[PDB]
């Protein structure tokens, strides 16, 4: 057995029957009694190995829930989930991520393996890839159950690439999606892209220099528009064809240098990379937005081709990235410490037609995005991990993460870690109610620590407390203790909601029991990352 | 100042002809590994038995949720991706090696389709970047080798 008490859900027990009927596959039933609900949850995991890949299966099972049939009156609680992946031959590229639930509400209620209180949204995925070394073909469907919704049913993306097409190497990416709304009354398309590209790779000892161009070639068929275009001032159109040049420069140097004056035999490196990018304005106001969300631009996102994630928002472009890295190696060329910092500057506006987004300057060209990384393996025990992106259109700091861990075994660490981004970042890339809700308006400013240490030979004590330095309260925190053979006893609160008139935070409150430091750091929200 | 250019290969020398070996040789790594090691000039041997081979181990990606705002919802995801590898080098000792990476990204419950194309795009990107961090583990593999 297995027992619990929590805030949410009071006294818990579990009863897990273990079922073995095929040497490959097998399964866990067990009755989840509870306390403040009338009924046994009954939750059912199999486990399957097949020439297909591995998988897992969960069903969790409530036949009538007393909480939900007094907090949802005049209207049963279940999970379904699917995970799988492989590749059959070394060809078919097979896999399943896939989760399903009664309401939007499960995810407060029960704590499961496979979803969290902390989630937005259940995905609901389904592939099959085919791939070789010339070529691949993938189909899949990409739905997503919303708890607070555009799905692709059915997407094909193919690639074929050849190489040494006299001094070039080539490559063409062609899709088909059509997009599905939930509402009877949002637009649909069929959209297909082809992208054939082009590149010149000349390289030496010292640097190298690649040009590289493409043809954006994108067709749309729209339809439902009725809704959309009787309320908008800018009409969508049945049909859009859209074409665009794009093309890149990218130039690399490497220099070196003696570190004798650090240490005996080090090595010192430095690296400048200066990449020009060029795509001509095209208005795509008239394109329904169904995949393309603006993107997070880290020291490496200096150097992307594109602006957003997806297909129907390509800015032009006409603007040279900079950034330089260096490097420090030891004696034995391991590397010891590196740093990279990089801009880019914009000749004109990166403009979409659809130009949607709010700022805090009216300026749209010159030095404007800004970032950099830090790594430093101090020694073998001790790391420090920094990064930092800023953006003059934001006046401030757009994002920012740090942390610094120990290690000396997988049972004795200490992490510290940092997590910033800024009011003014949150109202420019995320939905326009979030500048306005306390819960999301002022930004993100987290501190964590985490922390193991065997505290007897038998005995593994474990722990984290994570702390909003704008909310001035914790996030999360969590408490484990363990006695090996063996048993395991756990404590956690979180956030776990918020009161709407109220303004202010839910917390669960749990305490578990179970009959190892690596599974109590993965068990709370925001769980343990090893940075090393 | 005491800088110079690079004037030796980024590939050690007795690595610029190479076996690659894999037990997904079409995968998403093997393809970046490959075109890394294509890039800096190595000439690749199928599965010359004086050859090195590069074999490409185990890997893992998750995703974990590394911020949330103040009602407990995820604000920023972040992605690790860690890369097993080992170099054989033939009548010498077998040398491990490995890559980790991280990336983060902000969640959005409106346009999750488009933060699902984020992530894929966020995942590619990664395989590059633990690519070239596997190709600046050969030379210190020259130097233990020579060390050993």
């Amino acid at each position: 057995p297995n027992a619990k008490y929590t805030t949410t859900n009071y006294f818990e027990f579990y009863l897990p029957y273990y079922w073995n009927i095929a040497p490959n596959m097998d399964a866990t039933i067990t009755p989840h009694y509870m306390h403040r609900r009338g009924n046994i949850m009954w939750e059912n995991e199999f486990r399957y190995l097949s020439q297909a890949g591995a998988g897992l299966m969960e069903l969790d099972y409530l036949p009538s829930d007393k909480v939900y049939e007094d907090e949802h009156p005049n209207d049963r609680r279940w999970l379904f989930y699917w995970n799988h992946s492989g590749v059959m031959d070394q060809v078919w590229r097979f896999n399943v991520d896939y989760t399903k639930v009664s309401d939007p509400s499960y995810f407060n209620d029960f704590d499961n393996k496979y979803g969290s209180s902390t989630d937005g949204y259940a995905t609901q995925k389904f592939s099959v890839g085919y791939a070789v070394q010339n070529f691949n073909a993938t189909v899949s469907t990409k739905q997503f159950q919303v708890f607070s919704s555009y799905s692709a049913e059915p997407q094909l993306d193919v690639n074929y690439y050849q190489n040494d097409v006299g001094p070039f190497d080539t490559r063409i990416y062609g899709q088909a999606v059509h997009f599905v709304n939930t509402r009877d009354d949002m637009p649909e398309a069929t959209r297909v892209h082809l992208e054939p590209t082009i590149n010149l790779p000349l390289s030496n000892n010292w640097g190298s220099i690649n040009t590289e161009a493409k043809l954006l070639a994108t067709h749309y068929q729209q339809t439902n528009l009725d809704w959309y275009n009787s309320r908008n001032t800018t009409k969508l159109d049945e049909s859009v064809n859209r074409v665009m040049p794009q093309f890149k420069v990218d130039g690399k140097m490497v220099f070196e240098r003696d570190m004798e004056m650090l240490a005996p035999g080090y090595t010192q490196t430095l690296e400048p990379r200066a990449q020009y990018l060029y795509v001509p304005y095209r208005d795509q106001s008239d394109i329904y937005n169904y995949d393309s969300s603006l993107l997070q631009s880290d020291y490496s996102g200096l150097f992307r081709d594109r602006t957003y994630g997806g297909l129907d928002r390509i800015a032009s472009a006409n603007q040279v990235t900079t950034g330089v890295t260096s490097r420090i190696y030891d004696d034995a060329a391991v590397e010891r410490f590196n740093i990279s910092v990089g801009q880019i500057y914009y000749f004109t506006e990166s403009r979409t037609g659809d130009d949607n987004i709010t700022w805090e300057n009216d300026d749209k060209t010159g030095s404007l995005v800004w970032a950099g990384d830090t790594y430093w393996r101090i020694s073998e025990r001790w790391g420090l991990r920094g990064g930092i992106q800023y953006d003059t259109r934001l006046d401030n700091v757009a994002t920012s993460n740090s942390s610094i861990e120990y290690r000396r075994d997988e049972d004795r660490l200490v992490q510290l870690n940092y997590r910033y981004a800024s009011p003014e970042y949150i109202q420019a890339t995320l939905p326009k109610y979030y500048s306005t809700a306390e819960q999301y308006k002022n930004g993100i400013s987290q501190v964590g620590a985490v922390a193991s240490w065997p505290i007897a030979d038998r005995w593994s004590i474990v722990g984290a407390y994570y702390y909003d330095t704008n909310a001035n309260k914790q996030a999360d925190s969590m408490l484990g203790v363990q006695y090996s053979s063996a048993i395991r006893v756990g404590y956690e609160r979180k956030l776990n909601g918020w009161d709407n008139d109220k303004q202010h935070a839910v917390y669960d409150n749990a305490i578990g029991f179970n009959i190892g430091t690596q599974e109590m750091l993965r068990s709370n929200i925001l769980p343990y990352q090893n940075t090393l | 100042c005491g800088w110079h250019l690079r004037d030796t290969t980024q590939v050690p020398s007795t690595m610029k002809v190479m076996i690659l070996d894999s037990g997904d040789p079409n995968g998403p790594l093997s393809r970046a590994v490959r075109n890394q090691l294509r890039l800096n000039g190595v000439e690749l041997l199928d599965k010359r038995k004086d050859v090195p081979s590069l074999r490409l181990g185990k890997v893992s990606i998750a995703k974990d949720t590394a911020s949330v705002f103040r009602n407990g919802q995820t604000a920023e995801y972040q992605m690790i991706m860690t890369v097993n590898a080992t170099v054989l080098i033939p009548g010498r000792d077998i040398y491990p090696i490995s890559a980790k990476v991280f990336r983060s990204f902000f969640d959005n419950p409106q346009m999750a389709l488009a933060k699902d194309n984020e992530q894929d795009m966020i995942v590619k990107e990664m395989y590059d970047r633990a690519a070239e961090q596997l190709i600046r583990k050969l030379p210190s593999i020259r130097a233990a080798d020579i060390r050993s």
